[PDB]
RNA sequence: UAUAGGUGCCCGUACCGCAAACCGACACAGGUAGUCAAGAUGAGAAUUCUAAGGUGAGCGAGCGAACUCUCGU
RNA sequence: UGAGUAGCGAAAGACGGGUGAGAAUCCCGUCCACCGAUUGACUAAGGUUUCCAGAGGAAGGCUCGUCCGCUCUGGGUUAGUCGGGUCCUAAGCUGAGGCCGACAGGCGUAGGCGAUGGAUAACAGGUUGAUAUUCCUGUACCACCUAUA
RNA sequence: GAGCUGUAAGUAAGCUUUGAUCCAGAGAUUUCCGAAUGGGGAAACCCAGCAUGAGUUAUGUCAUGUUAUCGAUAUGUGAAUACAUAGCAUAUCAGAAGGCACACCCGGAGAACUGAAACAUCUUAGUACCCGGAGGAAGAGAAAGAAAAUCGAUUCCCUUAGUAGCGGCGAGCGAAACGGGAAGAGCCCAAACCAACGUUGGGGUUGAGGACAGAGUUACAAAGGACGACAUUAGACGAAUCAUCUGGAAAGAUGAAUCAAAGAAGGUAAUAAUCCUGUAGUCGAAAAUGUUGUCUCUCUUAUCCUGAGUACGACGGAGCACGUGAAAUUCCGUCGGAAUCUGGGAGGACCAUCUCCUAAGGCUAAAUACUCUCUAGUGACCGAUAGUGAACAGUACCGUGAGGGAAAGGUGAAAAGCACCCCGGAAGGGGAGUGAAAUAGAACCUGAAACCGUGUGCU
């Protein structure tokens, strides 16, 4: 049966890569909020 | 633009907004003619209309 | 106070009463080895090797040079370099 | 090495940074070949370009 | 500047074939290009070079005990002599 | 309104890939775009047996009861 | 506890020889059988070292294991021409000035980014344990540079 | 002042009394991404233009510098269009961008569950969240005030007081002045009018005044110096115990001593004021940051006016403890709209009298708020299911993503971490050794219960 995750790198990166992220106001929130707890990793 | 509450009969409450009446006028701004939008009162207590 | 070359006595452990030379120095773990004091007998895969295990530096103190007792050390400034000075007495080590 | 370094002069420390560089690359080579056998030279010669590179950059400062 | 576009030479069963057949193969600085190689490998050895080629290694997974990491991503250069040689001992 | 000599960079290149390496928590009877397309039979890329090539499937050995399932009369 | 119970995930194996502490289960051989519009061959996405060689057998493998997509060590990916960039645009996204909007911001002009499309010069053979239109051999083509013309 | 090349063994090669490793101040270097800013981009990458310079016959390639956008400054080119303007180039500068503990603060905008035993006014609450702006604090602040005998900027603490009051007069909401305290500070403009070219300097700053007739870089104006002193950022000195016993080990027991401006606290083979690191006390800085002083340093010695689209009013709202109320007082939108010391505002509708004050300009330290931080310390706070989620982690793992989010400490005083022999492929054992102890052998202190076994006294 056709699952609900099909991988692709470039869909993956430009819905959540950091560029995608620091293009707006709420992404740049996340990245805080993620810097803040001390994240490893801040996006994909 | 400020705001405040519409209030009913009953007293129930909407938040509104008061605007001013802005209209849009050619004004000297720096010594160059502009259109920008200025209010009925400012114009009334004299920008300067060219 | 304790430096390698120095004759030392045990003042506490298996070898109180003992005397000998330092053999070397540990700052970090505040130790040193002292020669015939705290024998290991370890065994060894190339038989069973002794040697010299190291002790605290707090069990073991200086000698006093005129009296033979075992003395705390002190401190003076002759000719600008610090030196040494036995408690005990009040020489130099 | 800097007081010593300090004593010669602008193109001489150039010379040594170049000749530096030519033995601590010689001996790179020699360790990826298992020829080496004297590891502690290689340190030594990087630390001797950081001086001759420091007291260049003291030089230049200093006189502008 | 050539001596810190070449690393180090590379010895392995491969390479050492190559170097049979005249091929010299280094480990290069991660960001110079061929051409790069090339002009270092002749001004470092006094050789002719005949052509390059050059390729790239990913990181590689590499553990001690409960470390899990990689090594260093690397640079291979195989450089082809027209003329001279080079002795790596 | 030709010959002549020389130069030619970066990224990818391993391996799996209708799967034991991808999506399914699994070495999971599922899902996964395109290309190549042999012979006999035949309208055919249907059917059956084969070619090129690949595979014998990561528990077995007996027994040959009820019962269950899948088949035949 | 249930209990040495249910299950061990579609199917054809047999024997000889070898290795080994140990073999139904690994290797070699012979015969047999299964797919064959495919269980064959090649691209793409996706995965990311799983690839190769030697060594190993705790754990993983629904049994076993001398074996492995597992563990240890050391290796392996070669391009002017292949796919992409140094070319082009589509949807869409973005957008100097600009328009609009409590703020935050929304929209949009020129322009720009953007292949799933357009353009664009290399083939055959050989070779390794692991790469090959990339290495090698033979024979080409394209762009640019310099000299004779 | 003798070791040292992190954690961290392990060798290898070395460094260090000609002073290393280490500690503190000051410098140098400081790849790439990131506001990211030459252009692009799926962050940590790709692709360029100019100038300068290696190199090459030449190209390819390479090195440095520079090139974003909006802004300022001043030189040009310059539309429709005459002049101009817009626009377009250049040159110089480097002003903004983004981040945070952004905790506390100011402003914009602003819920709902909830309570009212239902619910709509009301409450939750101007709370949560979001957005903007800053500082070490912010905000407020020098009376058109509080009041009714007078006080004299603001802020904060106590009290007034759960009072006065507000309120489907329900649920609830809820002051202030007086009094007592912390702290304490006051000033600058606009205008009358003068002298120079409406703009500049002088003039002036108020409850009646004005026109006319020694102080300071903490506001009140802003730049430096000279020197001193103190503090922080490394450190130094620093009193006094020996013996026996048990023990593997003494600090314990016993005996006999000693110091104390030092009997805080850790460590040391068990429980140490005198063994060590220290403590009381005392000393110390090349350099850099701060604080604070003296000298210097400068700055200085009712004729007229007094804040106008204002005050104020009507309508619609909001803030005031206060829900439109008898609602004063403050603010916003719309529209109207004064007076000019014989003036104007307030004293809870309003009028009169009286009393107090002088709006429509600005600035202003301190007492106050907070803690990711740093330094020094504290606890009838936790002690590994506790205490941080985290004593070894925002990791592993889960999720497309926002996001969620663990488990896991202890050998021994000292590794002395079991040479060697034996069975075994190994694993694992039995000896032998080390150790005070190995049922302290690393899955290592203690080792409960469930649960699983072996033996058997009675049955
Ligand atoms: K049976
Ligand atoms: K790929
Ligand atoms: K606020
Ligand atoms: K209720
Ligand atoms: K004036
Ligand atoms: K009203
Ligand atoms: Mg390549
Ligand atoms: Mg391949
Ligand atoms: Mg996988
Ligand atoms: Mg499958
Ligand atoms: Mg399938
Ligand atoms: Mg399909
Ligand atoms: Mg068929
Ligand atoms: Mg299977
Ligand atoms: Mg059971
Ligand atoms: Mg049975
Ligand atoms: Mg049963
Ligand atoms: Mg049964
Ligand atoms: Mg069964
Ligand atoms: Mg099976
Ligand atoms: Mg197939
Ligand atoms: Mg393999
Ligand atoms: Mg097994
Ligand atoms: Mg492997
Ligand atoms: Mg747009
Ligand atoms: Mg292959
Ligand atoms: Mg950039
Ligand atoms: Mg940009
Ligand atoms: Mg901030
Ligand atoms: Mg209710
Ligand atoms: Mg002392
Ligand atoms: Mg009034
Ligand atoms: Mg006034
Ligand atoms: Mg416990
Ligand atoms: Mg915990
Ligand atoms: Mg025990
Ligand atoms: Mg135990």
């Amino acid at each position: 049966v056709k699952r609900t995750y099909q991988p692709n790198k470039r869909k993956h990166s430009k819905v959540h890569g950091f560029r995608k992220r620091m293009s707006t106001k709420n992404g740049r929130k996340v990245l805080a909020r993620r810097r803040r707890k001390g994240r490893k990793v801040l996006s994909a | 633009a400020s705001t405040g509450n519409r209030r009913s009969h009953a007293l129930n409450s909407t938040k509104r907004r008061w605007n001013a009446n802005l209209q849009k006028v050619r004004i000297l701004v720096d010594g160059k003619p502009k259109k920008v939008w200025v209010s009925a009162r400012a114009l009334k207590s004299g920008v300067t209309r060219v | 106070h304790i430096k390698k070359g120095d004759n030392v006595k045990v003042i506490a452990g298996k070898d109180k009463g003992k005397e000998g030379k330092v053999i070397a120095t540990l700052p970090k773990k505040d130790r040193v080895v002292v020669e015939g004091v705290n024998i290991m007998k370890k065994h060894q895969k190339p038989g069973i090797l002794e040697t010299e295990a190291a002790i605290h530096v707090s069990n073991v103190q200086l000698l006093d040079p005129k009296t033979n007792e075992p003395t705390r050390v002190g401190y003076k400034f002759v000719d600008g370099k610090k030196v040494r000075i036995a408690k005990k007495s009040g020489e130099e080590i | 090495k800097a007081k010593e370094i300090r004593d010669l002069t602008t193109s001489e420390i150039e010379e040594q940074i170049k000749s530096s560089k030519e033995e601590l690359f010689n001996l790179r080579f020699q360790l990826a070949t298992g020829q080496l056998e004297e590891t502690a030279r290689i340190r030594t010669v990087r630390k001797t370009i950081a001086r001759l590179k420091t007291v260049a950059r003291e030089r230049e400062i200093e006189q502008s | 500047e050539a001596r810190d576009i070449l690393k180090r030479p590379v010895i392995t069963e491969k390479s050492s074939e190559a170097m049979a057949e005249d091929k010299y193969t280094f480990d290069v600085d991660t960001r110079v290009n061929k051409t790069q190689v090339k002009m270092a490998v002749e001004e470092i050895f006094n050789v002719k070079v005949a052509s390059v080629n050059i390729m790239n290694y990913k990181p590689k997974k590499k553990r001690m005990g409960r470390y899990q990491g990689y090594t260093n991503k690397r640079r291979k250069a195989i450089v082809t002599l027209k003329e001279g040689s080079i002795d790596l001992f």
